[PDB]
RNA sequence: AUACAGUGAAACUGCGAAGGCUCAUUAAAUCAGUUAUCGUUUAUUUGAUAGUUCCAUGGUAUAACUGUGGUAAUUCUAGAGCUAAUACAUGCUAAUCUCGACCCUUUGGAAGAGAUGUAUUUAUUAGAUCAAUGUCUUCGGACUCUUUGAUGAAAUAACUUUUCGAAUCGCAUGGCCUUGUGCUGGCGAUGGUUCAUUCAAAUUUCUGCCCUAUCAACUUUCGAUGGUAGGAUAGUGGCCUACCAUGGUUUCAACGGGUAACGGGGAAUAAGGGUUCGAUUCCGGAGAGGGAGCCUGAGAAACGG
């Protein structure tokens, strides 16, 4: 289990991308009233 | 062209009658060494 | 294109038997000529037309080898094959001696015979064509002159065809029509027979059963002629016994003894050959030797002799009683041979054998004392059975001592032949003493004491189970005998057996000292026992390297003393092997 | 830039002649330019030794082999046609190439240490030597480090010298390189310092390897002639 | 592939401060060509002079050997069920050396019926495949180096030797 | 361990121990003559150089022997000449007075350490020195 | 004696001999042990040199860690500081080597990253 | 010299350049010797080394070259038309080898049976005996246990898109009468498959001068230590990956600390008096603007893509 699942932090991917604020065009209330069931 | 066809065939059969006879001619000397050993 | 056609042959089986027979029929329709050559023979043939025929035979060989079970065989292919074979024979035996196209058509004919034998190699018990006699008479009229042609170590065209024809059920109709076994037996009784003679003998031995199960009286007389060939080929399986395939001889001789009893001289020759089957080669196995002795007994149960084969069977039992191999199976067959040998010596032998071999009972020790009190005058097989019981067969120890003493009593009551019998007793006791036995070594020592009937006290004190004062008196007796080649070799062999790598006992230094003292007392006898001293030093030198070298080193050092006394006496010999053994000792020094 | 074996004077030049590839190795041979030009001095420079090589006077091992840097190693008999020059060159006692002069019946052959015997292909016994003469069919009792005698007209082995205790051996390699006398001792170890040991004037002792030694004859009778002083 | 050198890794003593060298030509690790089933395509790569190397990727015509008589005959490939040099290799169904792959054994049927006559002495758990058609057989040849798919059939001892495993 | 071919130990050195005082005493007690030149023939540049030293005329004799022996003139090879000819002639006009070099008397180098007081025949036993005398 | 897949067998029960003064035990000639890298049956061939010493640890299987102390004539501080060496070695079916046990090994064909030696003798 | 014939711009060709500067500081891991590779590559050097043939010579497609042109422009170009090969690629080819039923005795083999390769990758096996100078001589023999030697502990069933069985030349008209080049017929260089050697490279055994315990732990944190199999390899190899075991080095100096590591280690020549100046190979690895990927070759992660 040596090289298997190193839970470390890696240098070039720490800022490889950037997030997005709104993201999903739905609402989270639309998620809840989408899969209530 | 045809004189080359004479000479090619003659050198080929002479090469056979030299090599394939000399090979057995020292294989019989191996047979003499094996009989004397 | 040879590799391409080999690929086409390796993939030329995917279609059914109808399409395979259709492709074979198209191959047959190249140069068949069934309108011209299905009657007797061909009309005409050419070099390139025989090359189409040689290619047709090669394509038949390739097709049979590809489909080597069914082959899509047809009578059109058979007629084309017979036409090609007859045209090859006709062209080869009718063309003039120029040998180029003749050897081409001859290697066409041998390959066509090989392709013909391939058809019976592939589809033997499938077709069994009822119009066989057409091709049979064609090939017979072709190869009439092949009488002794197939007699070699590798001649297997017509010999393999004859073996195929003889190893069938109903395809022996062409065999029993006129002759197959006649020419086969001519080349079999040829005197320059190589090791295909055993193959032909096994083929006729297997083929006599089809000729016996055949209801035809012609095949019954042919089976009689096969038995007559087994009687007229009484030198082939004798002279060709160079391998361990003697089970074919033992399987024919049992078959012959179970089948045909035709002459008393034939039965005597069979018994003398099966006596040579145990007195010719020592590499005969248990089942083969048992069946050979049982076949000799089966010929003797029919037509034995009264003096000559009586003594031959008595010598057979005198060897088989010293053998007694394979957990008393050979002993039971030897008892049957002694009860079938039909003499007064054989009657006493069967009595004294059945009275001891009664399935692991006390009747052995009963019968030893019985024949001791009622000592028989045959005594040869009696000494054999009482020396096998004196050997390493655990029971009858005192009975073995009484048997040796009674043999000595008979050898003294003779007062010549029974002294030569005592020479055989001593030559048996020598190999008994040079062995790893325990009871039989003591029995051989008791036999040495009975032959000795100071020295007798020495022998009985060497066999005294005390070994300290006993070995001291043995050393003193060697000193008195110092102050005999085989005799001192036997005494030193018994001493070396009692001190033979038994390193769980003390005084091994004095034991090896007594061995070397007896060796020195034999080496003083230079006119007789110098050779025995050289042999004893040689056996001790072999033991100096054979896996144990502690006491054998002191044995070498103390057997050097004979050389020291001899060189002091000389003050001619063989320096060469002595110096080479000195070099071997110097090589053992660099160990 | 030179080795020690060539007997090469230092006041010669800057670039030393690398021998080309050939029978022997680089480290155990001298080329023809350092042979003819500056040892027995049949030339004065590379131009005229190439000139006499184009003229083809040299007949080393019975063949011409016109080349400047042809690596003549141990006992290749250099043969020169004019003034019937027959030269067998061996090792002296201090590491150089002593080139002895011999005669025609001695230059009609050479000898060679056998390196390995092989069942190579198609049932053919096989033998190699330091010039690599793959000659057919010797007897089965050719061990390693024995000595064949080459024919030098054809290639066949004519005589054979068995390697055993009590044979006259020549040592080419290590700190014993070029000694003769072959008897004080025999010692075959199991992987190193394994040999037959060689005497001296006071019969001193010496250690070498198996592959660094090879036999030349018997105790008093080598059929090679040897130089003296 | 990458490499063949001890310089990138630690020895039996535990050393550090490697930072060694630009890697040479003779540390050449080529890419692992996982040979599969497809249409027969062998890449002819070069190394060490004219040392052509056959890198097989989609080979089919396996020459698999009847064991008790040694009859190497031609057949197809189905799939490897067990090969724990990589337990995902059998999930992805590639074809490497020493793998146990399944074969439609119809030419072995043809050879048995051709050199024995009848159809079906041989073991029963391979007689079941004599009847059905798919027999287990293990690859001997190297398609990643020699480019070929040769193999040997499973007959009895080696059969149970793998069937008890998986 | 094992042997390794060493030309530096079977090479003729003979120069670590060649001292001019010992060599001069040997030339004195030699009892065979010395091959000296006709007297003017050994001065060099009309007297602009020295006479020439004994080592210089030995080296000159060696160079002319090699010269005639393989038919080649030696050269004006720049690095070796800028070392050896200029440094040699400057220490020649320093230390060679009238054909005799007096450089050695101005030089620390122990005689008995290297060139005398034998090392192989060291005789480190009373018995070995007794047998070396008798 | 089969704890792994992929037809554990000799590779052409099987038996050979390297020669050169090293015995082959009778179970290693005819026995059920596979001898994959034990040189008596093996796949490897022998060459090189042969080294001898006692052991330190035989903890893992197919790892024989020899020790080898040897004399060296030190001229620096004119006293002999004592040598020590280590070498891993594959097993043989002739001796379960425990602590002590001076044994010897022959050079052949690198098996792991650091082993070129395999046991040929125990005494 | 009416199919070639000397000069020869520009084009194909054979080869040439066949080993040159700067920058950051590696402690037997850079280096030197040595052991080995039946653990492996190899152009060139050298020695050796080929037997499957059914009813008078094989095909278009490109140059150079002409011709029409484009573009500011290149060792940038495109159409059209021809034309040659040691370029491409399909294909023409006598009978000899052993065992010898028979021998007519020497001029001895006629019949029959068995033959016939390489290159690639798969399995079974050939890879215990007999001869005397002697056991007993019964002056005959079963003889190996003794006394010594010997054969001896590639033959075959298949794949592969398989290479070949001379379209090279020179010297020598030479022998034969198959009635015309009817057979030519003798030798040598270049070929040509394969092996070994040599060359070189890669690994690998061991040996080799700083002070170092205020460096006492390191190694599993580029597998640590080994086993089994596969991949990749020129092959050996945890070199890489699956699974498994928890190993391995060390106070008999692990591992770690730096420079007069622009200095040192023989790395080597030594000099007829300079005693650590005084000959050289190498400081470590890189780099062709910067990292990355690919290609060529007997040899390369090319000073020239």
């Amino acid at each position: 289990k040596g090289r298997k699942l190193n839970y470390s932090v890696q240098d070039p991917i720490a800022n490889y991308e950037a997030p997005i604020t709104s993201g999903y065009k739905w609402s989270d209330d639309q998620i809840d009233e989408f899969f209530a069931g | 062209r045809l004189q080359r066809k004479r000479h090619q065939r003659a050198l080929k059969v002479r090469n056979a009658q030299a090599q394939r006879e000399a090979a057995a001619e020292y294989a019989q000397l191996l047979a003499k060494r094996l009989s004397e050993r | 294109n040879g590799s391409q056609s080999i690929k086409a042959e390796d993939e030329k089986v995917v279609m059914p038997y109808v399409l395979r027979i259709f492709f074979g029929r198209a191959q047959v329709p190249p140069t068949s000529g069934q309108k011209r050559s299905r009657k007797i023979a061909v009309i005409s043939v050419l070099p390139n037309f025989k090359k189409p025929y040689i290619n047709d035979f090669l394509s038949l060989a390739s097709e049979r080898l590809d489909y080597n079970y069914f082959f899509g065989n047809s009578h059109q292919i058979n007629s084309s094959k017979a036409t090609l074979k007859t045209i090859r024979r006709m062209t080869g035996f009718v063309n003039i001696v120029n040998s180029t196209l003749s050897v081409l058509r001859t290697n066409f004919p041998l390959h066509t015979n090989s392709v013909l034998q391939p058809l019976i190699y592939s589809i033997a018990m499938a077709y069994y064509v009822l119009d066989t006699e057409s091709t049979e008479e064609v090939h017979l009229r072709k190869m009439a002159s092949n009488l002794r042609q197939q007699g070699l170590k590798c001649l297997s065209s017509v010999f393999e065809f004859v073996g195929n024809t003889f190893d069938w059920s109903t395809s022996m109709e062409d065999i029993y029509a006129v002759v197959v076994k006649p020419r086969i037996s001519h080349f079999s009784d040829e005197n320059l027979q190589q090791p295909s003679s055993l193959l032909r003998l096994f083929l006729y031995w297997a083929h006599n059963p089809s000729l016996y199960q055949f209801l035809y009286y012609d095949e019954f007389a042919t089976a009689t002629a096969l038995m007559d060939t087994i009687s007229n080929q009484h030198v082939k399986e004798a002279v060709i016994g160079p391998i361990i395939e003697a089970a074919d001889s033992i399987i024919r001789n049992p078959v012959n003894d179970d089948h045909y009893v035709d002459l008393v001289t034939l039965i005597c020759t069979s018994c003398l050959k099966i006596l040579p089957s145990l007195y010719v080669k020592l590499s005969d196995s248990n089942s083969i030797s048992t069946f050979l002795n049982l076949l000799v007994s089966i010929t003797e149960m029919g037509f034995i002799q009264d003096d000559h084969v009586r003594s031959r069977l008595i010598s057979s039992l005198i060897s088989i009683l010293k053998g007694k191999l394979k957990k008393l199976q050979e002993n039971d067959t030897q008892k049957i041979l002694k009860i079938l040998k039909l003499i007064v010596f054989n009657y006493n032998c069967s009595w004294s054998d059945i009275e001891e071999l009664y399935t692991t009972i006390s009747s052995l020790f009963k019968t030893f004392d019985e024949r001791n009190l009622r000592v028989s005058l045959t005594e040869l097989f009696i000494e054999l059975g009482r020396k096998v019981p004196e050997l390493e067969s655990i029971s009858k120890l005192v009975a073995d001592l009484n048997s040796y003493s009674s043999s000595r009593m008979h050898e003294y009551d003779f007062p010549d032949f029974i002294n030569e019998k005592p020479n055989l007793n001593e030559a048996s006791k020598s190999i008994s003493m040079l062995k790893d036995i325990l009871l039989p070594n003591i029995r051989i020592g008791l036999r040495d004491s009975l032959e000795e009937v100071v020295l007798s006290y020495m022998v009985k004190n060497t066999k005294y189970f005390t070994d300290f004062e006993d070995m001291a008196i043995l050393l003193y007796n060697g000193d008195e005998e110092a102050d005999r080649r085989q005799r001192a070799i036997k005494r030193l062999g018994e001493h070396a057996h009692q001190l033979k790598d038994n390193s769980i006992s003390h005084y091994l230094i004095p034991m090896i000292e007594h061995y070397v003292f007896s060796d020195d007392e034999r080496y003083r006898n230079i006119g007789n026992e110098t050779q025995i001293a050289i042999g004893g030093l040689a056996q001790h030198m072999s033991w100096n390297q054979y896996k144990a070298l502690l006491r054998r080193y002191i044995s070498m050092l103390k057997t050097k003393p004979n050389q020291m006394k001899q060189a002091v006496q000389l003050i001619t010999l063989r320096i060469v092997r002595d110096g080479a053994e000195s070099k071997l000792t110097l090589s053992k020094f660099p160990s | 830039a030179a080795p020690h074996h060539w007997l090469l004077d230092k006041l010669s030049g800057c670039y030393a002649p690398r021998p080309s590839a050939g029978p022997h190795k680089l480290r155990e041979s001298l080329p023809l330019i350092v042979f003819l030009r500056n040892r027995l001095k049949y030339a004065l420079n590379g131009r005229e030794v190439k000139a006499i090589l184009m003229q083809r006077h040299v007949k080393v091992d019975g063949k011409v082999r016109t080349d400047t840097t042809y690596p003549a190693g141990f006992m290749d008999v250099i043969t020169l046609d004019a003034t019937n020059e027959n030269f067998r060159l061996v090792y002296d006692v201090k590491g150089r190439f002593a080139v002895h002069r011999i005669t025609d019946e001695e230059a009609s052959y050479k000898l060679g240490k056998v390196k390995k015997v092989q069942l190579g292909k198609k049932g053919v016994p096989y033998v190699v030597t330091h010039d690599g003469r793959t000659i057919r069919y010797p007897d089965p009792n050719i061990k390693v480090n024995d000595t064949v005698k080459i024919d030098l007209a054809s290639g066949k082995i004519t005589d054979f010298i068995k390697f055993d205790a009590g044979k006259l051996v020549y040592v080419t390699g290590g700190r014993n390189l070029g000694r003769i006398g072959t008897i004080v001792h025999k010692e075959r170890h199991d992987g190193g310092f394994d040999l037959v040991h060689i005497k001296d004037s006071l019969d001193n002792t010496f250690v070498t390897r198996l592959n660094n030694v090879f036999v030349i004859g018997e105790q008093g009778k080598p059929y090679i002639s040897l130089p003296k002083g | 592939g990458i490499s063949r050198d001890s310089r990138h890794k630690r020895s039996a003593t535990g050393a550090k401060r490697a930072q060694f060298r630009k890697k040479r030509k003779f540390e050449l690790g080529r890419q692992p060509a996982n040979t599969k089933i497809g249409a027969k395509r062998i890449h002819s790569v070069r190394t060490r002079g004219g040392n052509k190397k056959y890198r097989a990727l989609r080979i089919e015509t396996g020459n698999f050997s009847w064991a008790s008589e040694g009859i190497s005959k031609k057949t197809r490939i189905a799939g490897v069920v067990y090969h724990p040099s990589n337990n995902e290799l059998v999930r992805t169904n590639t074809l490497t050396k020493a793998a146990i792959v399944q074969i439609d054994a119809t030419p072995f049927r043809q050879w048995f019926e051709a050199h024995y006559g009848q159809t079906l002495k041989i073991e029963s758990s391979v007689e079941s495949q004599f009847s059905a058609g798919r027999l287990y057989a293990c690859i001997s040849s190297r398609p990643g180096q020699s480019g070929r798919c040769d193999g040997y059939i499973l007959e009895g001892e080696e059969l149970a030797f793998y069937l008890r495993r998986l | 361990f094992e042997d390794r071919f060493d030309a530096r130990e079977h090479k003729d050195r003979s120069n670590k121990s060649r001292m001019q005082a010992m060599e001069e005493y040997i030339r004195e007690s030699s009892d065979q003559p010395d091959w000296s030149a006709s007297i003017g023939a050994d001065i060099v540049n009309h007297g602009r150089g020295g006479i020439k030293s004994l080592r210089d005329t030995e080296k000159e004799r060696r160079v002319t022997s090699f010269e005639e022996d393989n038919f080649t003139r030696l050269n004006i090879t720049n690095k070796a000449e800028k070392r050896k000819q200029k440094q040699r002639e400057r220490n020649a006009r320093m230390n060679v007075i009238g054909g005799e070099d007096f450089g050695i008397f101005s030089s620390k180098r122990k005689l008995e350490d290297s060139t005398s007081r034998r090392g192989a025949k060291k005789t480190r036993s009373a018995w070995d020195r007794a047998q070396r005398r008798l | 004696q089969s704890e792994r897949a992929f037809q554990k067998q000799p590779h052409i029960r099987w038996y050979k001999n390297a020669g050169l003064g090293f015995k082959t035990p009778k179970t290693a000639i005819e026995g059920s042990y596979i001898d994959k890298k034990c040189p008596f049956t093996g796949l490897v061939s022998i060459r090189g040199k042969i080294l001898t010493g006692t052991v330190v640890s035989t903890k893992m299987h197919r790892t024989i860690v020899i020790r080898r102390a040897y004399l060296h004539y030190i001229p620096k501080y004119n006293r002999y500081e004592k040598r020590h060496k280590n070498v891993p070695v594959h097993v043989s079916p002739a001796f379960r080597v425990q602590v002590g046990d001076i044994v010897t090994v022959g050079q052949c064909r690198p098996i792991s990253k650091t082993v070129r030696f395999n046991v040929v003798k125990v005494s």
